[PDB]
RNA sequence: GGAGAUCGUGAGCUGGGUUUAGACCGUCGUGAGACAGGUCGGUUACUAUCUACUAGAGGUGCCCGAGGUCUGCGGGUAAGC
RNA sequence: CCCUAACUGGAGUCCGGUGAAGCUUACAUUCUAGUGCACAGUCUAGAGACCUCUAGGGGGAAGUGAAGACCCCGUGGAGC
RNA sequence: UGUUCGGGUCGAAGCAGGGCUGUGAAGUCCUGUGGACCGUUCACAAACGAAAAUCCUGGUAAUAGUAGCAGCAAAGCAGG
RNA sequence: AGCUUGUAGUCCGUAAGGGAGACAACCCAGCCCGUGGUUAAGGUCCCCAAGUGUCGACUAAGUGUUAAUACUAAAGGGCGU
RNA sequence: CCCGAGAAGGGAGGUGCAAAGUGCCUGAAACCUGAUAGUGAUGGAACGAUACGGCAUGAAAGGAUCUCUGGCAUGAAGGAAUCAUUCGCGAGGAUGUAGUACGAAUGUCACUGCCAGUGUCGUAUCUUACGUUUUGAAGAACGGGCCAGGGAGUGUAUCUU
């Protein structure tokens, strides 16, 4: 046989395609230190999506020097607190937790997620952190924050979301010393992100339910006279006579969305404050209005409204540094219209 | 307690495997990393990345790629691990990439016959090269 | 046709017994309740029958799975038998009328066992395509509860 | 590019061809009829038991009891060309 | 058709009631190769595999339906 | 069936399970159930022994609480 | 040609049991029941009972680790040894 | 008499040697419900045979020098260990110890309260069902869902033995 080539139908590098088993997203990997201490996660919650008229500063780009309309998800970034502080063991088996502080002062309602940790040892606990150092039996540290989406009013919990983020310095003890210094205080997004940078999102897509390998692997309809024989919306084949069974490969129905994804190299063009900036006439459509502060990422993000976004500094990024943007209109009309 | 740095990985397994068949111990093996294959390195690397990509996904053989885990697979083959009797064998057997920190100081053991200064040339491998060079970390 | 007997039979002195005979029921879903509720006190049997037949609580279906969903709750499959429900819910009362002409007090018995039986079938047919007539039949059940005082 | 997968794939499809019954042309035959010519027309059955796979659940095992955060034995990727 | 999308009603899905039939020697959670009447879930050697349930399209069970209507054979027929 | 010798309401045949003997076909005994018949010697008979025939008749499963109870006229609701 | 058709012997058919991974017909062996012993074929690193056996060499190719075998690649070449 | 809407049915209570309770004698199996024993959510498939174990049972019909555990005597085939000498390049061999100690079993004397059997599960070895068609059947060759019952060399005449 004389055969016509296609693509393979979708992706098998998401395989498993199942439900996230989170609704928050957890990082991998980590990129490297290049600078002074600093978090290199922050967690926001996805409001909407608006755009921005901004001068076009990418060098080289051909719309460079005039103006562009750019799509735009504003994210809501109230501060985060730094919950715990925890250390690390590297061994052939790979890290193993060794170490944990807590804050003596935690929000009281980090209640609704887990029993509050009592205000007991933390000098004590620090200091046995500190003595794992010396003593070479910590190869790196992580903190622990949790979000606070109880001063959010399209965000409609109050129960709070815990996730480890890496810090950034050159040394470990640089390290030690600098999440001593965060550790039970409430970071700001600009104090780990500044405006213009590249970031990755994280967060879990929108979850469309079980879905057809039309829709889930965007296969072929039947075409011409096939489309009306009763297979229409269905694979054509699931398999060959040899080898006797359905491979994993063969796109079929499942979960669509509500998987964990990342994106990578998303502009911040805006750390803002003042929420009535970036909130439209009539409100966010079904969220409402942006109230403290928030962020704006150039083009999309995965998520729905008010979903969970980890924003975390890129890992692959390629272009260096890109600069301030000069937004010269925020559209805040009608959503609704 | 068996030390496998400078043993030839098959005798070393047949010798442990026999061993855990006459029931009465149970066995560590430390240093899996440092176990020897002999043969040609190109040989070597061929066949065990041969096996390693063999199987199907849903299905196949899943080859380990950790030293220790090789070792013990190595040993796994030379028993009734399907039975009882060599059930009970593999559940008696650890093996490790160095050495353990309980295990730390304890007094070893290595098998003569298994040594790799028996051997008559340099034609050989050590098992951490073949781990690290199938995507290992160890 | 006949009365039965019973597969298992309590002392007299303590126990109290009922049968259902031969009732135009489900004998799987009857089968299910019967598993759910023995053992219970017939108190609490009751309610839950009550609440069975109300839709505020599911029968596990752990034999005859098949066409039941998944029930909220911690449960697998499970449906709401709410015609073998009521004819079990007339047994039960039936025996604690009978533990109470006996002297006992069903406020204190457990159903220790509640069984179904198979009774005669009554044959009906569905006439099918092509000429063809196959089976409907009416499955008849018998069911039997021993309540007991003691354990 | 070529080839394999029951010349992969009809309990997926199609039905143009071939491969029934009708008829025409040529040829053959005394004839009935025939042709490895051509031509026009010509019904595509089944509610999935097991297994396999794709997804979603309930358990039991491990386990102070519970919760949270992680690790990563492994599996997958073309995530790019 | 490129290349599919949204929407409407009926099914399906979930619940109550009612309630059949068809495949079935047995066992059976398989996968690869070989072997074997040369096309194996059961043999051989390996590789896997915790159980139960739900939904789903039909890879396999050389799936089920029908003592092949093609071919040959029968000192079997029938019509012409 | 002829013939010899018996057993049975103080419990025959049959049935369910078990002990013992016999290479075995089978026989015998025990417990329960059952309520009136049953064996045995030597011979003689036969409508005399079933796992199979897409066997026959009856009974009864899995399938399965599944398909169907939709498509051609989507019809019901309130109060009593 | 695991083709077809002869011939001698022997088998399977109708041949257990032991051994070759499995193997109608290849090797031991024809086999009443039970027990003990010693062997046959074949094997003795582990799976797996018994050798990580002895002597003298060869092979560097994981070649090989395959009595018969329908189950095992040639001509040609090699300052490989 | 009680429950039940009840001219259903159930319970209790009666009749009868016996419920045999009206399509009612006996009342098998398939099939279905429940109980008990064993096992069981890390597991490999002709569902068994054989051996050895765990758990349960072992009233009758089975054993009572029977079962258990040992001693002593005789013991066929077979037959060491250890040590000494000697041979061999070596692994080892030969000779002696030694046809000895032992050894299937056969007796005998003590000890013991189990054993046989049955069910289920486990470990070990072996076996890919059965009937048929076949050179060749586990076949991807045909037949059977299951159980019960029915189901196939007979008579006349004649010839031969
Ligand atoms: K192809
Ligand atoms: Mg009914
Ligand atoms: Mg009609
Ligand atoms: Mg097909
Ligand atoms: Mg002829
Ligand atoms: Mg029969
Ligand atoms: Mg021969
Ligand atoms: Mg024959
Ligand atoms: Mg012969
Ligand atoms: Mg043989
Ligand atoms: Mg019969």
């Amino acid at each position: 046989m004389a055969s016509i080539h296609r693509p393979k139908r979708g992706s098998l590098a998401f395989s498993p395609r199942k439900r996230a088993k989170s609704h928050i997203p957890r990082f991998r990997a980590w990129p490297e230190a290049t600078g002074e201490p600093k978090l290199q996660s922050f967690a926001g919650y996805k409001v909407g999506m608006t755009h921005v008229i901004m001068v076009d500063d990418t060098k080289n780009s051909l719309t460079q020097g005039m103006e562009i309309s750019v799509p735009v998800t504003v994210i809501e970034t109230p501060a985060i607190r730094v919950a715990a502080i925890r250390a690390y063991a590297e061994d052939s088996t790979g890290e193993k937790a060794i170490a944990e502080v807590w804050a003596a002062d935690l929000d009281p309602e980090l209640k609704r997620r887990i029993p509050i940790p009592a205000a007991g040892n933390q000098a004590e606990a620090l200091e046995n952190i500190g003595k794992l150092i010396e003593e070479g039996r910590v190869s790196d540290v992580r903190a622990v924050i949790y979000t606070l989406p109880k001063s959010l009013t399209g965000v409609p919990k109050k129960v709070p979301d815990i996730m480890e983020s890496g810090i950034s310095a050159r040394d470990l003890g640089t390290k030690f010393e600098y999440s001593k210094t965060i550790l039970g205080t409430l970071v700001s997004v600009t104090d780990v992100f500044k405006n213009g940078t590249l970031v990755d999102t994280a967060a879990i897509t929108i979850g469309k339910g079980t879905q057809g390998p039309v829709k889930r692997w965007g296969i072929q309809l039947m075409k011409g006279k096939h489309s009306r024989q009763g297979s229409l919306r269905q694979v054509g084949t699931l398999g060959a006579f040899n080898p006797s069974r359905v491979s994993w490969r063969v796109p079929q129905m499942g979960q669509m969305g509500y998987h964990q994804r990342t994106e990578f190299n998303k502009r911040i063009l805006k750390i803002g404050s003042d929420g009535e900036e970036v909130t439209p006439e009539g409100g966010f459509i079904n969220y409402g209005l942006v109230r403290g502060d928030y962020i704006l990422i150039k083009g999309s993000v995965p998520g729905p409204s008010k979903r969970l976004i980890r924003l975390r500094d890129p890992i692959r990024a390629k272009k260096a540094d890109l600069g301030e943007p000069n937004i010269l209109y925020i559209s805040r009309e009608s959503k609704q219209g | 307690v068996i030390d496998a740095k400078g043993l030839i990985l098959g005798r070393l397994a047949s010798s442990v495997a026999k061993q855990l068949l006459s029931g009465d111990e149970k066995v560590y093996i430390i240093n899996a990393e440092q176990a020897i294959i002999s043969g040609s390195r190109a040989a070597t690397l061929r066949e065990y990345r041969e096996t390693r990509e063999r199987g199907a996904t849903e299905f196949g053989p899943y080859f380990p790629k950790r030293p220790d885990r090789i070792l013990k697979r190595t040993i796994r083959g030379m028993l009734p691990y399907k039975r009882a009797r060599g059930r009970d064998a593999m559940s008696r057997l650890k093996v490790y990439v160095g050495v353990p920190y309980e295990l730390k100081g304890a007094e070893t053991v290595t098998i003569p016959d298994a040594d790799m200064r028996l051997l008559s040339s340099s034609r050989y491998v050590e098992l951490g090269e073949v781990s690290q060079k199938m995507g290992s970390k160890f | 046709m006949a009365r039965i007997n019973y597969s298992i039979n309590g002392d007299p002195e303590t126990t109290s017994k009922a049968m259902g005979s031969e009732l135009h029921i489900s004998p799987k879903k009857s089968r299910e309740v019967c598993c759910k509720i023995k053992g219970m006190k017939a108190s609490e049997a009751r309610k839950f029958l009550e609440d069975v037949i109300a839709m505020k609580q599911a029968v596990p279906f752990k034999k005859h799975h098949d066409g039941s969903g998944h029930r909220k709750g911690p449960m697998a499959a499970g449906k709401y038998p709410i015609s073998a429900s009521k004819e079990i819910l007339k047994v039960l009362k039936n025996a604690e009328s009978n533990a109470e002409y006996k002297g006992l007090e069903p406020a204190n018995m457990y159903i220790i066992h509640a069984a179904i039986q198979r009774g005669r079938v009554i044959h009906g047919f569905m006439p099918r395509a092509r000429g063809r007539a196959t089976p409907k039949d009416t499955e008849t059940v018998n069911i039997e509860m021993i309540l007991s005082e003691v354990r």
